[PDB]
């Protein structure tokens, strides 16, 4: 609700995301018949207001209950990402660690930016990773830019699904 | 460095905007159950985040206007180099400088602006 | 019309049924007997533990949880389901883990339940664990002269999303 | 300031644009096919065939009070108006109508003004 | 059997040993020349085993030799300088050993022995990690060996001695190494996701021939060359599956959704394509025609280093080797088996025992459709209460809580007991004291234990609940104070006895005219009689009368019981108040309406704040600078409004709670005066207490007004009315907040009226 990104507000019926009748197939919302193969990307309809989304079951719009926002091996505040960026063999695994283990998108993006500038913007992997950092920071167009620039380098199924 | 600073500031402001939307939802929740201590705490946190984000906006805008000044300086310099030569050398020098800046070959840029 | 169409699968299945109908009948009757057995078993176990939120002595209760964050609103919708007979002496007792949830009033009387009205009786559950821990909460509705719950309900408390 | 048309010796309608001091051009997919630098902030652009050769040159109105005509790559001519241009419009062969921020609305042949009127 | 890997000669291979890739080799190390291969397996536990399987059996294991140091990547190639016969290479961490499996025969199936001779060895300076073997350069009839190192270095032996050794440029974790012969290149996958090919003569001269940045690091790389038409190089990552050209770019790729462990592009079928088979960590084999799945099978174990070979006249048998020690040759299962219930005429349903159990359970069902003692003791003195509970049967998960009233506060609320042996007593002690200004509606308090009985059916224990109620003394909330002559209002209680000295009824408060002051300032006056037999209770607050009236009646009852006399009344023949009682109701409802207004205003303020916040967030996400247009000022103003409204709602909630407590006291007094004003028994008094005292806290869905109104409308509907027109017009019940209190007051007055005429309450 609190994030609006679709250009068209009331687009033609048939060009936006936002069969058997409910007399045969069970349903979950006003429409949207029950599906096979729940995946954690399923939205299956969307609420209208924050109140409706709160005052409904927590798992009526997602495969998991909704959330408001979507010793230690190495302390992230101690290492100078400007020095691990020089060594790509270390930088790649370190970024994967920061991003997928610790979930620190800002430090991950710092490392990925220093790494991409070290590679003179010629490796699609760092572009895809920066695009992922953006995409889960909220910046979609700034991520679509990196995904397009990565598709220009080398076509991969990964970048295609990311742009999707 | 202007590019990098703007990138870092935009990242931080995206983080804080996501925080603020989460706090808006949480405050609406606390208000729907008339829990006023937690609602007032969400509103305090929102006030503080707005103050910090406004400081971040000021500094970003400032760096961004400086970045626009720098880009205009670069483009006007390429144009001043091209404008010094009449005819077919003009667009030759223009495209040469554009290619020498897209590749960050500054020395070649100045070489083509000097004699080329 | 939209009369459906049946593929080779259907004729093969009907041929198997025509050639082996007796074994199917016998094994389905055996499975039905075992299903009646297990359903009666589970019904008796539920009656023992009194875990049915629907169970002369007419009542119906279900507990709804609302809200993210450390404080959840837990509203018990209770209802007397009878022609015309009120229920005077009843009381609700909550069963929780006193290290994860801080219930202010874990036991309270219920108003005189008039047949046909849904009474929402709400409470404020609060998560105490600094780490996200989701633990069940039981609710027992019972008379004041008896010790066996008239009925019960369960609620899986969601994650805290604390601070 | 942006326009949309066919430049000279380009087989794809470009979405020309004008920024700080540099113009650009993009096809139906967004590939840079045209790029050149101008004097000051571009305020208005239009496509007019100055020179009568069947491929339209683009007319740039700079904040420097000048109106230049740019081919696909080459510059052809420049007429020095008297204030920051605000709008150009061609519908004739080599004639284009221009406006300023003084209030002056006028008309240009190749390199001369047919008429001009200044008002509030 | 469909989509299973049906079993062939299979075995388990040791005592919790451990293998890896390179272990399983499959060729003619025996140099028979007949085509039938022989399995070779060497763990880094030490044992090297060679098998010639036949379709468990004892004579299958050719030999099971044991070497001291561990074993990595057994191979089979022309590793001897002289002849063209296959020799077996064993790579220990710091050792290389070429062997020769020579099998001599005896005149019986098990009289044939097998000798391995160490043709030559090689001390390894660096620690080896894995190796490849091939005819480096354009040599023929020779199989040179390029071993890697754990620290990057690759050392090449020309089949006899230490040819040379060069460090790999920029590698930390050594990946899979292979050698392409159609390009004479060593191809590896460095730690930095780069699949790199080096020309052999380039390394011999020490650089990179070419690189390709795949998305991950590869587990295996298998250059296959049985097709001379179009060469390709297979690279299996840990998330993808690439087939690369010979120049360096992806010919095609598959984005696997599982976790591969091993793969082997074996013999192909079509023109140009290459069949391949990959092994999940989900215990499956997949058989692709270069992108497209042609078959899949459900393996027994997690395959490590699968191979495909002709074993005993059966071409294309799949030999898998787990890392725990299993090993299995197998062939695909291609038998679609009917899905049908098994015909087992022997196995019948035992109707006797099953019917016994079903009769028992059905008896319980059709029957139901037709352990601990608690005690509380209050000290005679912030009074300290002590609660003792004693069990008969052993109980578990005991929780004891105490609930007194809103104003009264406990120093201890909850007490948890775990399991207790039978006949064991437990005592708890807490202290109760007044905290606030208004006096509680009643001094009585409750204490509830919830425990569990462990039973065979449910060991976790069926939950039970039992309670006991204690009675607190006036000495906790009141004090003896000065009396006044006149107060705003008063009531009477006329007993059929003599006026008793108030010093005898209330001895804790030291004439026949007593005065009380509760903690909070409020004062009550109690006047005995001199000529008449009635007691007078007076104050300014209708709430104040309730506690002193209740205590007066209770002390009268107790005293006259101590005198043994049996007839005693507290009639109060007069007028039920019904007018100083309505004003408290109206105050309560005015507070409720004010709260609803405050909340609907807070809603609008919150909506404004959210809208301005979204505007500001939009201005933030935007790159271009722009004036804030004093949006921050509107945000600050809205925030101040929201905080003010929140504080107002808090104060209104507190006022509403105070009003509710005072109303509870008032309605207590009113039920008392109705149960005395008419000779109401205990049943009707309980009905009235249930209808008029429904809840101890208002909530935004159920309040006192609607609940007591529904209860009274129903009580008048089913008991005290005989006209159906009124029953349907006026005597209706709903649970929504009213817009006025006139219906409630009308129903209360009508209740007292229809009680006056002679009506009586009931339930059915």
């Amino acid at each position: 609700i609190l994030d609006e990104n679709a250009i068209a507000q009331v687009p033609r019926p048939g060009t936006s995301l936002k069969g058997p009748s409910p007399a045969v197939r069970p349903v979950t919302q006003a429409g949207r018949p029950i599906t096979g193969f729940l995946r954690p990307s399923t939205q299956s309809g969307r609420p209208g207001t924050i109140e409706q989304a709160i005052k409904t079951p927590r798992t009526a719009y997602t495969a998991r209950p909704i959330a408001s926002s979507s010793g230690p091996f190495i302390n992230l505040s101690r290492l100078n990402l400007a020095k691990y960026a020089q060594k790509p063999k270390l930088a790649k695994a370190l970024f994967e660690y920061i991003f997928h283990h610790e979930n620190d998108v800002k430090t991950a993006l710092d490392l990925a930016a220093l790494s991409t500038e070290h590679s003179q913007y010629k490796d699609w992997w760092w572009k895809v990773q920066i695009g992922k950092c953006y995409y889960r920071l909220g910046l979609y167009r700034e991520a679509e830019k990196q995904f397009k620039s990565a598709l220009k380098q080398q076509e991969m199924v990964d970048t295609f699904l990311y742009l999707a | 460095e202007y590019h990098s600073v703007h990138q870092k500031l935009s990242a931080d402001m995206a983080d804080n905007s996501n925080l603020i939307r989460s706090l808006l939802v949480q405050a609406e929740d606390a208000r729907l159950m008339r829990d006023m201590k937690t609602m007032k705490n969400r509103y305090k946190e929102l006030y503080d985040l707005n103050k910090d984000l406004l400081n971040g906006y000021k500094i970003r805008c400032n760096n961004h206007t400086e970045l626009l000044g720098s880009l205009k300086a670069v483009n006007q310099a390429i144009q001043r180099a091209g404008h010094l030569r009449v005819g077919k050398p003009k667009n030759q020098v223009i495209t040469a400088c554009r290619d020498a800046i897209r590749s960050n070959n500054i020395n070649m840029l100045f070489r083509i602006m000097r004699v080329g | 019309l939209n009369v459906p169409r049946k593929t080779r699968l259907y004729v093969d299945q009907t041929l198997r049924e025509r050639e082996a109908g007796t074994a199917m009948h016998r094994t389905f009757q055996a499975d039905l007997y075992l299903l009646r057995l297990r359903a009666a078993r589970a019904y008796v176990q539920a009656l023992e533990s009194s875990l049915s939120p629907v169970s002369r002595e007419p009542l119906k209760l279900h507990a709804v949880v609302q809200g993210l964050g450390p404080t959840f609103k837990l509203t018990l919708h209770l209802q007397n389901t009878s022609t015309a007979r009120p229920i005077l002496g009843l009381v609700v007792c909550f069963l929780y883990n006193e290290v994860l949830y801080a219930l202010p009033r874990a036991f309270f009387k219920v108003p005189l339940l008039v047949p046909g009205l849904n009474y929402p009786l709400e409470t404020f559950v609060k998560s105490l664990s600094d780490k996200g821990i989701s633990d069940i909460i039981k609710v027992l509705v019972l008379r004041e002269g008896q010790s066996t719950p008239l009925l019960s309900a369960h609620i899986n408390m969601p994650m805290s999303e604390g601070l | 300031a942006i326009v949309l048309g066919t430049l000279g010796d380009i087989t794809s309608p470009l979405a020309i644009i004008g920024g700080n001091c540099a113009l650009q051009g993009f096809n139906h997919e967004g590939n840079d096919l045209f790029w050149t630098v101008t004097g000051d902030n571009v305020h208005s652009l239009a496509l007019c065939d100055f020179d009568g050769d069947g491929k339209k040159e683009l007319l740039v109105g700079s904040e420097d009070f000048d109106i230049r005509v740019f081919k696909e790559d080459e510059i052809v001519a420049e007429m020095s108006e008297t204030e920051i241009i605000t709008s150009l419009c061609p519908m004739y062969g080599s004639r284009f109508g221009y406006a300023l921020s003084n209030g002056t609305v006028g008309v240009y042949d190749k390199t001369a003004r047919y008429w001009r009127i200044k008002s509030k | 059997s469909l989509f299973k890997a049906r079993d062939w000669w299979s075995t388990v291979l040791g005592d919790k040993e451990e293998f890896d890739q390179g272990c399983l080799c499959l060729a003619d190390v025996d140099n028979t020349g007949n085509g039938q291969d022989k399995i070779i397996v060497g763990s880094f536990m030490g044992y090297l085993r060679i098998f010639n399987p036949h379709p468990a059996q004892a004579e299958d294991l050719l030999l099971e030799v044991h070497l001291r140091d561990p074993i990595l990547q057994v191979e089979v190639g022309k590793f001897v300088s002289g002849t063209e016969m296959l020799h077996l290479a064993v790579l220990h961490s710091r050792k290389l050993c070429v062997y020769s499996v020579s099998g001599t025969l005896g005149n019986v199936e098990h009289g044939n022995q097998y000798q391995i001779k160490l043709m030559y060895e090689h001390n390894l300076q660096r620690t080896a990690c894995n190796m490849t073997y091939g005819s480096f350069g354009g040599v023929k009839g020779r199989d040179l060996i390029c071993i890697q190192s754990v620290d990057g270095m690759l050392m090449v032996f020309e089949q006899e001695s230490y040819a040379f050794g060069r460090f790999l440029p920029g590698s930390l974790l050594p990946g899979p190494l292979a050698y392409s012969s159609r390009t004479d290149s060593f191809i590896t996958v460095s730690s930095c996701h780069q699949v790199e090919s080096y020309k052999y003569q380039v390394l011999a001269f020490a650089v990179v021939d070419w690189t390709l940045n795949i998305g991950e690091q590869a587990i295996d790389i298998c250059i296959v060359s049985f097709i001379q038409s179009a060469s390709s190089v297979f690279v299996l990552g840990e998330r993808n599956f690439f087939c690369l050209k010979d120049n360096g770019q992806i010919q095609f790729m598959k984005k696997l959704d599982y976790s591969p462990s091993c793969f082997l592009p074996y013999c192909s079928v079509s023109e140009g394509t290459i069949n391949t088979l990959i092994g999940n960590h989900n215990n499956m084999l997949h058989i692709y025609q270069d992108v497209t799945l042609k078959w899949a099978t459900q393996l027994p174990h997690v395959p490590v280093a699968v191979r495909v070979g002709c074993l005993h006249d059966l071409k294309g048998v799949i030999v898998t080797l787990s890392d725990d020690g299993h090993l299995q040759c197998s062939y695909l299962g291609t038998d679609p088996s009917l899905f049908q219930a098994p015909k087992v005429e022997s196995r019948e349903l035992n109707y006797d025992e099953l019917d016994m159990e079903l009769k028992e359970l059905q008896k319980v069902i059709k029957n139901v459709n037709k352990d601990l003692k608690v005690s509380a003791m209050v000290s005679p003195n912030s009074v300290t209460v002590k609660v003792t509970l004693k069990n008969r049967v052993a109980l578990q998960k005991i929780k004891l809580s105490i609930y007194v009233q809103p104003p009264l506060v406990l120093t201890g609320d909850q007490f948890t007991f775990e399991f207790m042996a039978p006949e064991m007593t437990r005592t708890v002690g807490f202290s109760v004291y007044l905290k606030g200004s208004y006096s509680p509606p009643e001094l009585e308090g409750n204490a509830v234990v919830s425990y569990s009985r462990p039973t065979e059916r449910n060991p976790d224990g069926i939950p039970r609940v039992s309670q006991c109620k204690f009675r607190l003394p006036l000495k906790l909330v009141c004090l003896p104070g000065q009396p006044s002559k006149t107060a705003s209002h008063k009531l009477t209680i006329d007993t059929n006895k003599s006026p008793v000295s108030l010093l005898s009824l209330f001895p804790g408060f030291a004439v026949n005219v007593m005065g009380f002051r509760f903690l909070g300032g409020s004062q009550v006056t109690l006047l005995a009689s001199k000529t008449s037999q009635r007691y007078r209770i007076q104050s300014e607050q209708f709430e104040d009368l309730w506690l002193i009236t209740n205590e007066l009646i209770i002390r009268l009852q107790e005293y006259f019981e101590k005198q043994g006399i049996k007839d005693f009344t507290c009639s109060f023949s007069g007028s039920v108040p019904l007018e100083e009682y309505f004003e408290l109701i109206d105050h309560h409802f005015e507070l409720r309406i004010n709260g609803e207004k405050l909340e609907e205003l807070l809603s609008e303020r919150a909506v404004q704040f959210r809208a301005i916040q979204r505007r500001l967030l939009t201005r933030f996400k935007d790159k271009t600078p722009a004036p804030l247009q004093h949006l921050d000022t509107l945000l600050d103003g809205t925030y101040k409004q929201v905080i003010a409204l929140a504080d107002a709602v808090e104060e209104n909630q507190d006022n509403l709670f105070q009003s509710f407590t005072r109303l509870k006291s008032a309605t207590h007094l009113v039920i008392l005066l109705i149960g005395l004003w008419q000779k109401l028994s205990a049943d009707q008094i309980a009905i009235l207490e249930a209808a008029f005292l429904p809840l101890q806290q208002d909530t935004q869905e159920l309040g006192w007004e609607e609940t007591v109104d529904a209860a009274l409308s129903h009580l008048l509907k089913t008991c005290l009315s005989k006209s159906s027109k009124e029953q349907a017009l006026n005597l209706n019940s709903q649970l929504g907040i009213p817009k006025d209190t006139s219906q409630l007051k009308k129903h209360i007055t009508l209740f007292c009226d229809r009680l006056a005429k002679g009506g009586r309450l009931c339930l059915s």
